[PDB]
């Protein structure tokens, strides 16, 4: 519940704020439970250990094609029911992907990481770069390369960087994210 | 209509059961959706072998006990209430009954002390309760109109939570087991009670698969 | 300067003197004047436990308050001000001069100096 | 109420506004009373937790796709009745997902997710940060980031100087807003 | 007219009971939408067996005492008004009649010192009520015109708020429930009642599924 | 009805001007008054009070479309009358819009608002922004960002000094537009 | 023409009754438009039962008091208009006949001191009435000129603010109440009177659902 | 308006009563906001079952005398007005009516000692004072009309401080009770009397809440 | 309304009694939050069995003694006033009927030496009480009217700091007790008395967790 | 909840054992987390044989004596309160039986001397007690109650500090002993218990590894 797999003792030590007041315990658990699910959403993986699914599932193509929502996990039988089977039929998932083959017809199988040692460095890392850009960069003024204060005479070029995620953050969790094809 | 999807007992996904609020007077319909753990292990699905039980973590024994009658068919029946409120402290009974918890198949008229006349509607036999609430505290008062000849025997004066004789029913084409849930008008404010659910499946050639949980019913008010 | 920055709110006083029959004197602050203003340091501080700065020179100012210039007060030699904080002790400034922005008649600069800070200062009257 | 889901000393620790108190406590809740009305304007979410809504459905897409207004927990059948049916309906839902399939024709859900609900801390970020940018923004300061490249047309300084975009809330909102 | 929708008994979605405002004299439609409880219980929908019960939780005392009458088919029938308003002070009294809450098949001529001459319709029998005002307090005054032969019953003395006999109805088709909730011209700013509703829900066997609510009618002046 | 709506405190604390005599009470008046004239006239919600208008219609189209010059007030009978008529008919507007589907044709609808209250907090933070510009930013000096100045050799950079839309305001309150 | 919408009572959207601004004189119209309360309720809509009473919330009495007299038909009339001014204090009497409110079918020569004769115009038999003004003081003079045989009755001394008789109307195909509202010639700038409108719907059956609203005319002067 | 917030009983924020300045002749309106006290207990807010009481804490009891007369509609009344003014010691008596405080439905005549006549407003049966100032002291005199007929009863000599009947409001809303306190033109400045309120609350069942406050009023002249 | 937070027993953060002022007469509430001692015992949250208990530690024991009375219905019951102040000194007695705290469900006409008719309100039949003021000291009569038939029992005559018997309540799912503190009108301004509350939470198999602590309720004037 | 963790036996990090304060009356909870001991040690974490053991340091023997009874199923049983105080010095009794640790299933009323009569729930069979207080000291009184056909056996008298026989568990997931500590009403404030935890963790093959540790319960009052 994100006191063991985060210690606040960690971010306080990461973004040097543990001599800071400014910054209490409640607001540094709001920060880090916003950036659990802010970047958790992003990535669509639950944290939790091995956890149960049960959804419907709709065939698309001629030959057949069963797009699921979890890539499920390696090596254990997702299995079908309902849906005009007579018996509930086995499949062996391929690992990563997330696509099978052959009175709604359902599917149920098990996704996560086996082991409660949970998120790996990459997700923690993300985290810890986007809560220091929240506690000592407030959405206020606009920013440039380094952090400095331009003028441009035109438009200022802070499309992002007021309070996006500019910092290595977002980036480093996409490592973890899959591009399509 | 309450929705509990069990665990599936992978070795994989605050107190141990799942929690289910009721209002006295209720009766509401629960679903349990066993295909996580009843899927995969192919089989002929599930049985109508269901068990049920109730068991109180808390209590709060009743004030006011409660009472039988019986009486013949067509005859009036009168009756006492005072007998059924043992009072430790000193304090007036204002003896009620309510129109939402009247009788079915008669007609009783509350005296101003203590007193009720059930007359029974015209040609019928059976049975018919009512609850009434002697100063907050409600019990029931059962009787048993007979039909002339012999005597009726004596029904088992509902619990506070039951689960109907036979109102379930298991689809076995998609692992759902329904049942009825029911809390007579007298159950108190803030009681829990615990019920556990036996659930068996079947393999091809009929052994058996035995399933067990468990719900935390606490009796709350206003919903 | 950008409005924005006037980010302090201060009181300023005026100090009326008068001796203690018992034969020593005493000085009251009284608050004339409350609004926004933007201080910023030009010096350094020394603090001397129970707060009071130890400036030796006590001419030098340390400090500048920047606020609505108002044309018909005077901001004499014995003009103070107050700035209290949230959860910061409050301090007290000497004023030592003003400066009219630019002749603009916009914004006075006062040239002021810290006096002391500590959690036990004489608020105004 | 509000002050309830956001307490005025979190919103002044966030905006620095501490030991420095800019515009008085009452300004500061006047911002928050208008910056909840952006947000959750701009989301289209609501104030209730773990609702329960009943709507009248519509079947454009002649095939029968249903859109639904909400998203249905994972698991739980939602119901259709009313209109041409015999009975009431189970579909059981995609997860994460707000499309189903096959005399006003009616449905009910349980929306939400199942436990506590705050306002999904994460849409509350912006919040704070749409408050920041408002206290050190009155609107004398001329700041416009550019939202096009090639110019305005005219000697026009660009323009994109809005705020609660130029704050980044717009895109810390955004991850709770459906794109259709 | 009101609409509530009540909650589903999901173990989901400042008081208790929902509120409803009225004012003396209104006569108002409550619309009740069980969808959301009854949709999921997939049976025969809802059933014409809603059970309704006032109560007050602060009721504020009447002042002027009402009083009842009888005449006659097509006689003038006389009575007076000022024993009916025992005042604790000593104070002058205003009797009016207001035509807002007049008679419906006669006319009444208030005397200069409470005194009336009600001067029934011809060829009209039945019972009409008209509704005095003595300073500021108002009661009812009922009168029951006989058709010359035998005596009528006594009528009820309608109560502060009530719900007509049957005006209800139920739409299986949509789950939605109708009644009428009627509020006297006598019922005092300030109280507030209490309504309880007990609908119950009917499976496909036939079986029952009862449901409890509850509404604060807060009697109000001025809407 | 303004003096409600917005209270000089209000203004004085958040445009930080409240020690300074140059800004007084009647041109703050008359800054919070130019502020209010254009919240309800690019937003059109209809802040002036009642403003009874008698207008000859000329009917467009052949599907009969009655186009108005301002809005009518939701719920109160428009009434046509003359044009051949004998008999004045009585039509209900639409919520929001100004159309209406059917010796020359005339037309006596009304306009405005009555009541006090119902104004949103997002239109008052545009409208305190307002005059937070426009009490220290005259038509003197065009700026450039962040306050600044500028020497552009070719020429300037212009649209800098106009309020409403280089501080707040439009942006503001176009949550409250639609197509 | 007052145009009011009503609250639909459905529980959300200075002092209570809203307000109606009139004139000594003018006789206007008044809509009111039923639609946002009777819509919901899907019955026959409005029927014409609808009832008014006028009460006084600040009268400031008249000064002059006004008079009624008689005559047969074509018959010279005369009379004094000098006692009916009871002054307080001491004070000259000018007399006057404001040419807005003269007679409708006759013709009066205001006399040197008040007196004046009513020449009934020729061929005519009904009531008439003009209004005086004594020393800015207004009230009415009511004449009845009878057809020679036996005596006309006496007319009511109309009102300050009054709506006449039938004059009213429905439209239950848009839900909206026409009636008119006419204030007499002698009300006083600055008064206030509170009229309340008790209209009923009906249901696709014939039942009855009531609505009562309240209404404070202000008597001013300049419109 | 005076406007007060109550105390809220939390055990947190120069003698006891807050202070209320009057003026004699007013006739003023009191605002007390029980928000900080009953919003916690969230219920039902306020009832109006509002208590007042008056006692004086200091009274310079008056010199001149009250009285109290009768006379029939429409005759003459007459009396004197100088055994009203008890004198200890030796001095004269300027009678005087004050033009501010006069009689409501008639005309007194101030004679040349102590003398006056009330000629009563035509066609008028009530009750009527007026205020007279025999040399700097002020008394009130009463005088009933009656309606020919029998007599009428005697009215209770209005108290230099009171709490109107009925002009008390609350507004359960927002949790604000309306009352009006009007001063006696006989007060003497400089007194002091204390009012004490004691509302009762009301939680969401219906049991009660009380809470007790008090104020002093006292008597000032020119504001 | 008093909010307290328990200390939560960890072994961590001038009497060990916390404080809670009151006046005589209020009716207050109190609400305690055990959420600091419940919440890590993660359970079932409270359950309604608290239990209360009242303690004098300086009482100054009261001047004027109580007293009973009986009567039956409607008809008129007297007494006197004078043998419930046993008076030590010689002293004037000044019998009062404050009007705050006057009877509920009759009238009480104080005569001029300590005697008094309490007149019961026509039709009603329980127990009513009022409280007199013997020359500042405060006490309370009692008076029983009977249903004409037998007898009415007898009051426990009201102490002066009690609990309510049946207010309190408990919401498990934030772990508050919500209960009434009402003062007699007759507690003494400086008397100080003890409440020990235990309250017992539960686990969640249903066992038990005791927690007690005390509140020293100290009787002040004036808040 | 206390919570204490142990340590780790490394060689590494005034009195031997660490503190656990008490109040007489309470039954509190106690969290010990051996994760520090248990943990490197990589097996199957801790099991469930724990054995506790209670010896006192300071004991202050009790001034009034304990006793017992026995009565049989509805029939009352007397007793005697003055043989149960041997006093050296001469003083009175003010016998008194709190009503925090009342019986549980039946009623007593204490007599004016060292008397009582428990009359036992009807319908009940078993073992309860009640505390009393002879002059500042408590004791216990036991009474069994026998279902009318041989007779109850005699429970052991209950000793100041205690650990219940059965509501130790412990989680081998996250190395975490709870268990209960539940303290007599008779414990006298001052005194100091011991005790000693011994508790055998388990590596991977069934072998055992076993842990001691202390605890010091301080019984204090006041918290």
């Amino acid at each position: 519940n994100l006191d063991t797999l985060l210690p606040l003792q960690t971010i306080r030590e990461h973004a040097k704020c543990d001599d800071n007041p400014r910054v209490t315990d409640d607001l540094l658990k709001l920060y880090r439970e916003a950036a659990f699910e802010a970047a958790e959403l992003y990535t669509g993986l639950s944290f939790t250990p091995e956890k149960t699914i049960v959804e419907p599932i709709r065939l698309k193509g001629r030959r057949g094609k069963i797009i699921l929502s979890a890539t499920p996990i390696a090596g254990r039988p997702v299995v079908f029911y309902g849906g005009g089977l007579g018996s509930p039929l086995e499949l062996i998932p391929r690992p990563g992907s997330n696509v099978l083959f052959f009175s709604q017809l359902m599917a149920t199988y098990v996704t996560g990481r086996r082991c409660e040692n949970s998120v790996p460095a990459g997700i923690i890392i993300g985290i810890l770069k986007l809560i220091a850009w929240n506690i000592n960069n407030p959405g206020d003024e606009v920013m440039s390369v380094r952090n400095t204060l331009n003028a441009n005479a035109q438009g200022l070029i802070g499309g992002t960087n007021n309070g996006a995620v500019i910092s290595g953050a977002q980036d480093e969790w996409f490592r973890y994210r899959r591009v399509l094809l | 209509m309450y929705f509990f999807s069990v665990d599936p007992r992978n070795g994989a996904s605050s107190c141990c059961c799942e929690s289910i609020s009721a209002r006295p007077g209720e009766v509401n319909g629960v679903m349990v959706s066993y295909a996580a753990w009843s899927a995969p292990l192919r089989g002929h699905g599930l049985t109508n072998k269901t068990t049920f039980e109730i068991d109180g973590v808390s209590v709060t024994p009743p004030k006011v006990s409660n009472a039988f009658g019986r009486t013949k068919v067509g005859v009036v029946f009168e009756g006492t209430l005072s007998d059924l409120f043992p009072n430790p402290e000193g304090e007036q009974v204002e003896y009620e009954i309510s129109e939402l918890n009247g009788p079915s198949n008669g007609v009783v008229e509350l005296g101003a002390n203590g007193a009720f006349t059930y007359t029974p509607g015209a040609l019928f036999t059976g049975v018919d309760r009512f609850w009434f609430s002697i100063n907050g505290n409600i019990g029931e008062y059962v009787i048993s109109v007979d039909p002339t000849t012999s005597e009726l025997p004596q029904p088992p004066f509902t619990t506070p939570v039951y689960v109907p004789a036979a109102r379930r029913s298991v689809d076995p084409r998609t692992h759902v087991l329904k049942f009825v849930l029911g809390v007579s008008p007298a159950a108190i404010p803030g009681d829990v009670y615990r019920l556990t659910v036996r659930q068996v499946a079947i393999d091809c050639d009929g052994n058996e698969f035995v399933h067990i949980s468990c719900y935390d019913i606490s009796i709350g008010s206003c919903g | 300067m950008r409005t924005a920055d006037r980010k302090h709110r201060v009181i300023v006083c005026s100090q009326q003197s008068d001796v203690d029959d018992e034969g020593r004197l005493l000085i009251t602050r009284a608050g004339v004047i409350q609004g926004w203003a933007a201080i910023a340091p030009v010096k350094a501080i020394r603090f001397s436990q129970d707060g009071v700065s130890m400036q030796k020179d006590t001419m030098q100012p340390t400090h500048d308050i920047t606020m609505n210039y108002n044309p018909d007060v005077n901001v004499s030699v014995s003009a103070w001000v107050y700035e209290h904080r949230l959860k910061s002790p409050p301090r007290w400034f000497k004023v030592l001069s003003v400066v009219n922005v630019d002749e603009c008649s916009r914004y006075m600069k006062i040239r002021c100096r810290l006096v002391e800070t500590s959690d036990d200062v004489t608020p105004p009257v």
